[PDB]
């Protein structure tokens, strides 16, 4: 994807790959003990059949899977936000169920939904995750790979990207001279800010116009509005 | 004297030649013994020069099967400036053989012909030295491989008739193929490989018996160059015409060009086609005049797969050009690219209309489908839809069904694959059904009935009290929030405890509903571990240090108790007056703190 | 110049067949067909693709990019089917044996021989190098592995009036020149974990109405026993 960093050993435990068929496509955040936040595009159409994705918490490399760091779980049920249209791929939130129950441990950790009345400033740099690959044209790498963007407004987004219309449902988070970004690939990864030790989920990344392109940063879905329909499934 | 491996000495033993040089056909060896016969054991026949201008050459074990895989090798040289004719009878052939014919020695074997499979029949080469290579791979004792006969003849006694006019039943005549070119014009004897491209039959013979030339028939994913240059033609005080027969059948035909090269360096190119014209031999006819020596060049940019082109029954006639007896070729026809767009959908549905299919159920709908459908009912209705029949594909076209009611809609069902669904209820009486498909894979679609109703979706209620969970099970008192399930839903564990009177989700006044009537807790028996048990129950952190600030509830309060169950005992007596109420003070829920290998970046 | 896959969509194939071992490629210096490996020293490939040499590439990951995971092995011997027919490319099936033997790996093994013909509505998978681009017929970098059921034989001969034979069978249906099975010439096609056959010719690059032949392999069981045999 051009910019991005090879993350550590366990350095995002909040991070849940998932498979399809036998193949890595999409990431998802640990909210709770039994559910999963992905992105509602790159699993929407599959959830007639939840039996054939399987949520492995932990991944870290696709070397290896039957290791004590990773968790498998068998996704049972799969909701899709209701406002998800995509037309304009806004709103591409979609929650999955770990079965029964779900431990805690060093290598799997849960997540921080935004608090009320929580606004991140533009400019802000955030980490994002996902295995994305070496370039467009190339193989996915076997590395989590990291990245630093700074968030952009809204306002500002749509002057510099008049191709999508965003709006205030989705933040766009990237560099205007372009050289690293990680939304395109099969990263799946989350979009997440620094709020003093405490990982809050800043959003799920999305689509993206072009990997490294200046002026066009990776517009991930905003998930501070969506804090609520996601507890509601939580509590 | 000694060589250094991979290279042996010559016969008398003064220079050291690399072992693929031996009998290559240049000669190497100061004495030629390199090229000499005895040095270079054909085994074939015991000859390897052949300097005679006839004579007749059999592969190995002629009355025996080749149960040991020899490689032979002759080399035919003539006068300077005359040319060699090899007959070929027999080449039928189970494969795993291979028969060079090469123009010339040294760097001019390339790409001169290879022929396999086939009988080559006559192919005449230009030059005084003509190479002929039988390489066997294998231990394969199938056939003896050909028995062939070879003569010479003049090169440019020929006039310009004969030089061009060829049926190619017999060879390539007196083409020679360009050297520069990427490939070379292979020789099939009737309908090539993959089929709906190129021809099926030959024009000379009309069947498959004959013999043509044309374009590799390997599947070949590189764009290549091939071409036929023709013989020099001496001028003539009356222009010629030039009649051939081409066959351009193929998906991916790029071009196909003839040109002439004279001494001057001038092209005044006549023909040039391109595209698909069908399966059928088109004939082009074109007037050729020239004041010096020319060659024709019938040039093809082979692109890849279904790029099939074929030349056949080329000639020249002296005189003028008469009348055309065939017209001009047609194009093949192609889908119309004007605004396909999408199929634009039926219109709005109601009451009264209720049998729906997508285009036309029984064979298939249009590709780019992007129908639309606008299901009413009457005011305080909801619509349900049942699929009788749900066939469509896989990840490549979904039916979605939108809440109305709205602009923003909201999403219900996302269908998809084989199979029958399961029916889907809508909150309104306005529903959207969107058909996404792409342009690929349209199946026969769908078909419900399209029913409403009050309440469809609803859960049936029971009357006369008897609480309901969100699945409609009647739990008054059996299951109401005392830790145990039996609704299917799993709702009989509802929040009966909450705070009130708070400003955020961590303040305010604990009240605990027993059975219908929220209570509030009292401070009587407030310890840590019911603290940490109300955090529990209230999906709260750390249960921190709490202390009570003024009452509120004068009556019943409920009063907290430890058990061994993890259970918090919730007693509904008054054993106080005026007793201080406990304030929620909580901590933050133990979420994902940074204890991995993150960094922070200090800029 | 915005790419094609904006979001986290690998076009609803597998790329670059993660985890097969199954397919082989054959390479003369380019791509031009594909086999599935059976055997230590057998392949199953399209009966057209035979030339003077031929190498194959076992687990070769992309065609363009050499990711180290692939062998390459120099064919030794290659046989066609004796009732092939050049013409209407019926019995369109050849073995080719490998002058060493396969090494097992995570992307390289052996597939078991089919004990059982296909059926219609199973569920198979066609591998190959598809063509997988957003508009027109080209060979990209990826491979492509379609979920296609298997069709009728009734189908399959209304499909092609008078070039299906009972060796043939259907597994593309409908039409369109997008992304599908295509061609590749020899394309493995394996039904229930098993191989079943290869790509044998079609209808162009599917550019409209039938999309392709495939060639079983199951009736050529015995063919296949007796050309190990001859030809351990
Ligand atoms: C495919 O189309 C061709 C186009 O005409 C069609 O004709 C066949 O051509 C071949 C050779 O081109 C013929 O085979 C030979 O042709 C020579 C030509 O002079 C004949 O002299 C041969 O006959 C000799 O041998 C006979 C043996 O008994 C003697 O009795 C006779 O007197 C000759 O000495 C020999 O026929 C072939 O005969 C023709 N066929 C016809 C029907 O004319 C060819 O038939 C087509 N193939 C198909 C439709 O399968
Ligand atoms: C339910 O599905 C139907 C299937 O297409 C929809 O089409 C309706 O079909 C009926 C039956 O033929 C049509 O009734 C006809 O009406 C004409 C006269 O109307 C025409 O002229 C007026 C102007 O005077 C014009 O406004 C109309 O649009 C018509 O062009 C009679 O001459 C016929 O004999 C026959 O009775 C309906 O007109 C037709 N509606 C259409 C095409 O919109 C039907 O609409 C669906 N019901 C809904 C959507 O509520
Ligand atoms: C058969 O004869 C025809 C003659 O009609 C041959 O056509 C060839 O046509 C080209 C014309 O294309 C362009 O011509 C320019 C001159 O007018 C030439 O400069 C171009 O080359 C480059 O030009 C610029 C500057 O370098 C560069 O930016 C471009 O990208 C381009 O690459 C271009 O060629 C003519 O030039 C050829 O000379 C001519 N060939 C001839 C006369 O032999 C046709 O190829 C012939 N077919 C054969 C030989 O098979
Ligand atoms: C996940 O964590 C738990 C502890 O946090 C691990 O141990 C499990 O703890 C529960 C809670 O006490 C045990 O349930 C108890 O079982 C005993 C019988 O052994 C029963 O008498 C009690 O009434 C209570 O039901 C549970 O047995 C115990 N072990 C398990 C679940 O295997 C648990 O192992 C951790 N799981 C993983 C996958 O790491
Ligand atoms: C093999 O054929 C060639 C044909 O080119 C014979 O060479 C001689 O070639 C010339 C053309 O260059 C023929 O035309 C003659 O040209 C001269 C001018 O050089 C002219 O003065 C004559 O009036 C005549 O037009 C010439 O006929 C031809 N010689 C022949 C046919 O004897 C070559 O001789 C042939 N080889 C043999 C062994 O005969
Ligand atoms: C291949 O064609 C050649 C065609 O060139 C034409 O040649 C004729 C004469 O042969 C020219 O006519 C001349 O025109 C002059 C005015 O420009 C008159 O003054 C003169 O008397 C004569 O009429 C004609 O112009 C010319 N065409 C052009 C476009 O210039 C021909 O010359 C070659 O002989 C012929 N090659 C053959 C037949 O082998
Ligand atoms: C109830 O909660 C108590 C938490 O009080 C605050 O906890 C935060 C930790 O998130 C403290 O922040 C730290 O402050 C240090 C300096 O005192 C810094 O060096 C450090 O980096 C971090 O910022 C904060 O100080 C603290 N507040 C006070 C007033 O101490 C906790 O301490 C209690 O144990 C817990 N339980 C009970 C029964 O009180
Ligand atoms: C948002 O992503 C950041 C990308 O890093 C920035 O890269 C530039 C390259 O020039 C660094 O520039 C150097 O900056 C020095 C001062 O830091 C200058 O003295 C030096 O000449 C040159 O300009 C730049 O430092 C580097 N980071 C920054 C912003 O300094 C990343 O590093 C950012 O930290 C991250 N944004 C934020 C909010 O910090
Ligand atoms: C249109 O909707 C039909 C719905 O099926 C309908 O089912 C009716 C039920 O039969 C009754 O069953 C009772 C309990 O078993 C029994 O006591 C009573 O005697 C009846 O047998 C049936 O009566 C209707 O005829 C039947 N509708 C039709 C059209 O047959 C659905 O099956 C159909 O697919 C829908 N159409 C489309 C295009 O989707
Ligand atoms: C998508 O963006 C366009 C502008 O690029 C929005 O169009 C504006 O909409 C607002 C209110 O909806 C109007 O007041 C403006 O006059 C519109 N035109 C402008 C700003 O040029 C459009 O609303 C956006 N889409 C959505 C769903 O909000
Ligand atoms: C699995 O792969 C990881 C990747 O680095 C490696 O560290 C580890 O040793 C492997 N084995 C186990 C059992 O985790
Ligand atoms: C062409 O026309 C000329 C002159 O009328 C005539 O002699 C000849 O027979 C015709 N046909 C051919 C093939 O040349
Ligand atoms: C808490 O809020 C309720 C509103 O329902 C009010 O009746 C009650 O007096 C409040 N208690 C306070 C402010 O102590």
């Amino acid at each position: 994807i051009v910019g991005g960093s090879n993350a550590k050993e366990g350095a995002w435990p909040w991070v849940v790959g998932l498979y399809y068929g036998g193949r890595l496509l999409c990431g998802a955040s640990l909210v709770s003990s039994d559910w999963l936040v992905s992105a509602a595009a790159c699993v929407y159409g599959r959830n007639l059949e939840p039996s054939k994705w399987t949520a492995i918490l932990g991944l870290h490399m696709k070397s290896n899977l039957t290791s004590p760091q990773t968790v498998p779980r068998l996704i049972d049920e799969i909701v899709i936000n209701p406002h998800y249209n995509r037309r304009r791929k806004d709103n591409a939130i979609a929650m999955m169920h770990l079965e029964f129950k779900v431990n805690y441990t060093d290598y799997i950790q849960p997540i921080c939904l935004p608090e009320e009345n929580q606004v991140f400033p533009p400019g802000r740099n955030c980490s994002i995750a996902g295995w994305g690959t070496v370039v467009y044209q190339g193989t996915t790498a076997n590395i989590l790979q990291e990245a630093d963007v700074p968030l952009l407004s809204n306002e500002r987004c749509q002057q510099q990207m008049p191709e999508y219309n965003i709006t205030e449902n989705m933040i766009c988070a990237g560099y205007e001279e372009g050289g690293i970004d990680s939304c395109q690939g099969d990263a799946g990864g989350p979009l997440m800010c620094q709020e003093n030790n405490r990982w809050f989920l800043a959003g799920v990344t999305s689509f993206g116009y072009k990997c490294a392109l200046p002026n066009r940063p990776g517009v991930y879905a905003r998930v501070s509005r969506f804090t609520e329909w996601i507890q509601s499934f939580l509590h | 004297i000694e060589c250094l491996p991979g290279s042996s000495p010559c016969t008398d033993a003064l220079t050291c030649i690399k072992a693929d040089l031996f009998c290559d056909g240049e000669v190497n060896c100061p004495d030629g013994s390199d090229e000499d016969n005895k040095m270079c054991a054909t085994v074939c026949d015991g000859r390897f020069l052949l300097t005679g201008s006839s004579g007749s050459f059999q592969a190995t074990h002629y009355p025996k099967p080749s149960e040991t895989s020899v490689v032979c090798q002759w080399i035919i040289r003539v006068n300077q400036g005359l040319s060699i004719k090899l007959s070929f009878d027999d080449f039928n052939t189970y494969y795993t053989d291979i028969l060079d014919i090469y123009e010339g020695v040294g760097s001019s074997k390339i790409l001169r012909a290879s022929i396999w499979e086939t009988n080559p029949g006559t192919i005449r080469i230009f030059s005084n030295q003509v190479t002929a290579t039988f390489l066997i791979e294998s231990d394969e004792s199938d056939y003896v491989g050909f028995n062939a006969t070879y003569t010479a003849f003049n090169s440019s006694e020929l006039n310009n008739y004969e030089k061009i006019n060829c049926n190619f039943e017999d060879g390539f005549c007196f083409w020679v193929q360009d050297l520069n070119d990427d490939n070379e014009w292979e020789r099939i004897q009737g309908s090539t490989f993959s089929p709906f491209t190129g021809p099926n039959f030959d024009h000379t013979f009309g069947n498959a018996s004959g013999f043509y030339i044309s374009t590799p028939t390997g599947p070949g994913g590189r764009q290549e160059r091939v071409g036929l240059l023709s013989l020099p033609l001496d001028p003539t005080l009356e222009p010629a015409c030039l009649s051939f027969w081409y066959h351009m059948y193929g998906e991916n035909v790029h071009k196909l060009s003839i040109n002439i090269s004279n001494d001057q360096n001038m092209e005044k190119t006549v023909f040039q086609k391109e595209g698909n014209y069908g399966d059928n031999w088109n004939y082009g006819q074109v007037t050729l005049n020239e004041t010096v020596k020319f060659k024709v060049a019938f040039n093809a940019f082979k692109n890849k797969i279904l790029s099939d082109i074929a030349l056949d029954d080329i000639s020249l006639t002296y005189g003028i050009c008469n009348g055309s007896l065939y017209p001009e070729p047609t194009l093949v026809p192609t889908p119309p690219p004007e605004l396909p767009t999408d199929c634009g959908g039926p219109f709005e549905l109601w009451e009264p209309n209720t049998t729906f299919s997508s285009t036309n159920f029984p064979n298939s709908y249009p590709n780019l489908a992007f129908c639309v459908w606008i299901l009413n009912a009457q005011k305080g209705k909801n619509i349900q839809l049942h699929f009788q029949e749900f066939d469509l594909e896989n990840i490549n076209d979904v039916v979605e069904i939108r809440d109305g009611e709205e602009a923003d809609s909201l999403l219900l069902a996302v269908y998809t694959g084989p199979g029958p669904v399961k029916d889907v209820f809508s909150t309104t009486n306005r529903m959207t059904v969107l058909l996404i498909t792409a342009d690929v894979l349209a199946r026969g679609g769908f078909k419900a009935n399209f029913t409403t109703g009050y309440h469809l979706g609803i859960p049936e209620p029971c009357k006369a009290d008897h609480f309901q969970c969100k699945n409609g099970e009647c739990v008054p008192l059996v299951n109401l929030c005392d830790g145990h399930l039996h609704c299917e839903d799993g709702s009989d564990e509802a929040d009966c405890v909450r705070f009130f009177n708070g400003t955020t989700n961590n303040n305010g006044l604990v009240r605990f509903r027993i059975q219908s009537i929220w209570h509030t807790a009292c401070a009587e028996n407030w310890t840590t571990q019911i603290s940490n048990d109300v955090c529990q129950l209230l999906g709260l952190g750390s249960g921190n240090s709490s202390k009570p600030i003024f009452p509120t509830d004068g009556g019943p309060f409920v009063k907290l108790n430890t058990a061994p169950d993890g259970h918090l005992i919730l007693t509904p007596s008054q054993q106080c007056l005026q007793d201080s109420l406990i304030r929620l003070q909580c901590n933050h829920k133990s979420c994902g703190k940074k204890l991995a290998a993150q960094d922070i970046t200090p800029k | 110049a915005p790419f094609d896959d904006d979001d986290k969509i690998v076009g609803g194939y597998n790329c670059e067949e993660n985890s097969v071992p199954y397919q082989v490629s054959l390479n003369s210096g380019y791509h031009f067909c594909g086999g599935s490996l059976i055997n230590e020293q057998w392949v199953v490939s399209a009966g057209h693709c035979y030339k003077s040499r031929i190498q194959v590439r076992l687990g070769e990951h992309n065609i363009e990019v050499l990711e180290g995971n692939e062998q390459f092995i120099n064919a030794a011997k290659i046989i066609r089917h004796p009732q092939y027919d050049r013409k209407t490319l019926n019995n369109d099936i050849m073995l080719i044996k490998l002058s060493s033997r396969a090494v097992i790996n995570a992307r390289v093994s052996t597939i078991s021989l089919p004990t059982a013909p296909p059926a219609t509505g199973t569920k198979c998978l066609i591998s190959g190098w598809g063509n997988t681009a957003s508009s027109g017929a080209d060979y990209p970098d990826e491979l492509q592995c379609l979920d296609a059921p298997v069709l009728s034989q009734a189908k399959c001969e209304a499909s092609y009036p008078g070039k299906i034979t009972s060796n043939m069978f259907c597994v593309g249906f409908l039409e369109g020149g997008k992304d599908s099975c295509q061609g590749d010439s020899g394309g493995p096609v394996v039904c229930n974990g098993q191989l079943q056959g290869v790509v044998s010719w079609g209808d162009g690059c599917a550019q409209k109405n039938k999309p392709g032949v495939y060639t079983k392999v199951y009736n050529y069981v015995k063919w296949i026993k007796n050309t190990i045999a001859a030809n351990s």
